[PDB]
């Protein structure tokens, strides 16, 4: 227990209800390596979920995104639930359309 | 300068403690113990990477090793069994020049453990006088030197020639020879002879003494037999030059 | 195991070259020590070569290695009889005290003398005036006859035994064998070794 | 040119017998090697992953690499023993070079522990950081014996490094300038006043990472803009975020500028109202 994960979910394209688009989460300036990573759909994880090799910030810290291909709808909610040694209940971040 | 060890030989008998002695003063740090039975090669029992610490080898044994000063490496053995009956080597690692960390080994400890203290005998010794026949073939003279009865093999045979050791003209078996070769616990023998000129034995103020140091029992250790009790000591015979 | 030695045990004349073999398998191979190990004393290290250097001198001893076959022979040169001892090849898989050791279990070599000038015989020793003991000395014979031991629980015999008088330049084999039975005489104590043809026994 | 080269490893042990070290390079911001536990290989990440390096030159490095972690393993394994280090353990190193302009350039090779320094290799030995604990000293001291590690690793940052980067640089050359455009778009988050607005600019898919946001009002700058983090996308461009809180009123007007070197003079031009 000393740096806590946090934790950033963004798309790579502009929201269209019905189009194909990517959604990352960026985990983000946590140590110890052991984090554990999971994207919600309505509260329920998705199974094909690819990320990037985990590395290391300058400070020592690591980071890790996470990937996914999803279509949004307005009628569903996407989700990140990031749990790590720091945190004690598993954080989860929304991810907002707005900001 | 140097690493030692303490006892060379130990016989103790089948349920009392063992500790086995190991000083360096070199200040090298890394440390090992080794044990070598007859003929076989050497087992890492222990070491100690100096310090506080003391780690097991590749040998898992009954031993344990304690490191409270560097100076000092004790082998323990608690139980203490005929399997426990070998050889144990001290040793350290440490710069002494160049680079490479040379390895340094001790004297050793032979320890035998018996299962009964009443097979330990103390060794006789007799010495046997130079033939008339051999001063006057080859010029020269042979004493002989027989230690016999002693068990354990725990001994050091040594000559003396007026009151100092010598060790040109001199020889000992590297193997005791066993008394009584069919049974399980038998009592040893050993010979050497020391070899000098016609001339030198005839001399009347040439004093030879054989002696052996036999390693035997502690003056603590228990005792009811009849005979004397075999503690570590030394024996000895002698003989005056004969005048021929 | 991880490291060979060969042979296993060899037997030369008193100042002549012999050369010893290891080889190993020892992965990653770092260091490649020789040992000597003296009879009922500890082993005292005699070179240290690394994947880097190839023959190391010390005084008559020279060790060589070829880290690209995985091959290391000691060689001595105009041997003695201080020489005859077990040699110990050990290995290390790393250039400092944080790695391994592993050892071979030895070749045995033996040295044995050079006598240039025989005279075998067998001597009646003067009896002590405690053991009854009657003490026969083969002895003076050259290092081509073995001593052949005969226990039968009443007669013993030990191996012959080098002795040397440095001060003359004279170097002695000799073989002790004595009884505590009165059917005992040293006419014929060794027999059971075959002794030369010409050994001298007196009367 | 800020291109370095930054080998990177993550050893674990979570106690006495389990272990995972994976790695990875990166050539100023792009990833060119991973380094799985799994494999006994290095893979390669691009078609020009081995600079001018031949087959053999690159196996001869494939080599050390595997002798280097399993020997590694071992010997972290032991320096607990030595240290007495209670056994959750996070090690990790950062190693490399980059080529100044002219002859030569200047190397690195720093490890740590649970996330702090605890050594680096400062020449031809290990040195200690300032901040690291006394048994450092002791672990020091068992590294400086070995002269064969100490002149690998020696020359693995004065030698192969920079003959490996300036190779890396000129057979990647086509991919290192390259350029991708920017999009940006305007959206509305929580209003963090009562009569207020949160103006919110999204820009994502440039590659050359060096950017330039900021919200302006009458073409000229202006000072409220809070820009956010440069966020990675998954096909290895950026994504950046910048808002303005503004007063209703005074929305009217307000523009949200992006200079990246993709475009050239022109620069993209954003205008409120347009969500
Ligand atoms: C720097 C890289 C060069 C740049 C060009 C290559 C880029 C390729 C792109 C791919 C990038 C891959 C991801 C990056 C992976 C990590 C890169 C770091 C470089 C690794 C350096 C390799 C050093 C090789 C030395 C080595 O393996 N030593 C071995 C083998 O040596 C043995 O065997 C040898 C024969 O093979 C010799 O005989 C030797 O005497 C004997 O001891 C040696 O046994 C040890 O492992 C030495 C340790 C080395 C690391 C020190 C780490 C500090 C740990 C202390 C911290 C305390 C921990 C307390 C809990
Ligand atoms: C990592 O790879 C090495 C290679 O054999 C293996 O020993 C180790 O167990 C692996 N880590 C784990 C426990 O997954
Ligand atoms: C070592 O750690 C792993 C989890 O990382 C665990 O599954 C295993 O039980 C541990 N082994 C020991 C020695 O307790």
């Amino acid at each position: 227990i000393q740096r806590t994960p946090k934790i950033q979910v963004y798309s790579r394209h502009p929201a269209e209800n019905g189009k194909s688009n990517f959604l990352n989460c960026y985990v983000s300036g946590f140590h110890p390596s052991d984090i554990e990573v999971d994207l919600l759909k309505n509260g329920e994880r998705i199974e094909k979920v690819e990320h990037s090799d985990l590395s290391f910030s300058k400070d020592w810290s690591f980071y890790l995104l996470y990937y996914t291909e999803f279509t949004p709808t307005e009628k569903d909610e996407y989700a990140c639930r990031v749990n790590h040694v720091t945190l004690s209940q598993p954080k989860i971040v929304k991810w907002d359309r707005d900001m | 300068a140097d690493i030692y060890q303490t006892p060379r030989y130990l016989v103790i008998g089948t349920g009392k403690k063992i500790t086995l002695e190991c000083s360096q003063t070199m200040g090298h740090d890394k440390m090992y113990w080794y044990q070598q039975d007859p003929g076989m090669e050497l087992h890492l029992i222990h070491y100690s990477y100096g310090v506080n610490s003391t780690e097991k080898g590749d040998l898992s044994s009954e031993s344990t090793v304690s490191r409270i000063r560097t100076e000092h490496f004790p082998l323990t053995l608690e139980s203490a069994r005929p399997s426990h009956t070998s050889q144990y080597l001290c040793a350290s690692s440490g710069l002494r020049d160049r680079g490479l960390y040379e390895q340094y080994f001790g004297p050793g400890t032979r320890l035998t453990v018996t299962e009964d203290l009443k097979n330990v005998f103390p060794p006789e010794v007799a010495v046997f006088e130079p033939s008339e026949a051999e001063i006057s073939h080859t010029q020269k003279a042979t004493l002989v030197c027989l230690a016999t009865g002693f068990y354990p093999d725990h001994v050091e045979l040594s000559w003396w020639v007026n009151g100092k050791e010598v060790h040109s003209g001199v020889c000992t078996d590297p193997q005791p020879l066993k008394e009584q070769p069919a049974l399980n616990d038998s009592r040893y023998a050993l010979s050497s002879r020391l070899r000098v000129s016609a001339t030198f034995w005839q001399n009347p103020r040439n004093h030879f003494r054989c002696q052996v140091q036999f390693y035997g029992l502690s003056e603590n250790d228990e005792w009811t037999q009849d005979r004397a009790k075999p503690v570590t000591q030394i024996v000895s015979a002698e003989a005056w030059g004969r005048a021929d | 195991n991880q490291v060979e030695q060969s042979p296993q045990s060899l037997i030369i004349l008193e100042g002549k070259n012999c050369t010893l073999q290891c080889n190993y398998t020892v992965s990653p191979f770092s260091n490649l020590r020789w040992y000597k190990q003296d009879t009922g004393r500890g082993p005292v290290s005699l070179t240290i070569m690394t994947f880097s250097e190839n023959t190391k001198s010390n005084g008559r001893y020279t060790a060589t290695l070829d880290a690209d076959t995985k091959q290391s022979s000691l060689h001595i040169t105009a041997s003695q009889l201080s020489d005859s001892a077990s040699y110990i090849c050990v290995v290390s898989d790393r250039g400092s005290t944080l790695g391994r050791l592993y050892f071979g279990r030895g070749t045995q070599l033996t040295v044995w003398p050079d006598i240039q000038n025989p005279d075998p015989a067998v001597y009646q020793l003067r009896d002590s005036k405690s053991s009854d003991k009657s003490v026969c000395l083969f002895t003076d014979f050259d290092s081509q006859t073995n001593v052949s031991q005969s226990k039968d629980s009443d007669v013993y015999i030990t191996d012959k035994c080098v002795l040397d008088m440095r001060s003359m330049d004279f170097k002695s084999n000799s073989a002790v064998a004595w009884s505590n039975k009165s059917d005992f005489a040293c006419a014929n104590a060794f027999n059971n070794s075959i002794i030369p043809e010409d050994t001298f026994f007196p009367s | 040119r800020l291109f370095p080269l930054r080998c990177l490893q993550i050893s674990s042990f979570a106690n006495s017998s389990w272990t995972r070290t994976d790695g990875l390079a990166w050539l100023g911001e792009l990833q060119t090697h991973s380094w799985s536990n799994d494999s006994d290989t290095v893979r390669s990440l691009k078609p020009w992953s081995q600079g001018t390096f031949s087959d053999q030159q690159w196996e001869t490095l494939q080599h050390i690499f595997r002798v280097y972690r399993s020997s590694f393993t071992r010997d972290v394994k032991e320096f607990a023993k030595m240290l007495r280090l209670s056994y959750p353990l996070e090690l990790q190193v950062s190693a490399g070079c980059e080529v100044h302009p002219g002859n030569a350039s200047n190397n690195f090779f720093h490890v740590a522990f649970q996330g702090k320094d605890i050594l680096s290799f400062q020449g031809t030995s290990w040195e200690p950081t300032q901040e690291a604990p006394l048994w450092v000293n002791l672990a020091i001291q068992v590294l400086n014996q070995d002269k064969w590690t100490r002149e690998t690793v020696q020359w693995l940052l004065n030698g192969t490094c920079p003959q490996f980067v300036s190779g890396l640089l000129e057979s990647g050359k086509s991919e290192l300038k390259k350029q991708v455009k920017p999009k940006a778009w305007l959206s509305r988050g929580p209003s963090p006043g009562p009569g207020r607005l949160l103006l919110v600019c999204h820009v994502s898919g440039f590659y050359p990472k060096p950017v330039w946001v900021k919200w302006m009002r009458g073409e000229q700058e202006q000072q409220g803009t809070q820009p956010g983090d440069i966020l990675p996308n998954a096909d290895e461009t950026w994504y950046l975020r910048a808002t303005l809180d503004v007063v209703a009123g005074e929305a009217a007007g307000l523009s949200c500028r992006v200079k990246h070197s993709s475009l050239e003079g022109q620069d993209i031009v954003l205008y409120w109202h347009h969500h």
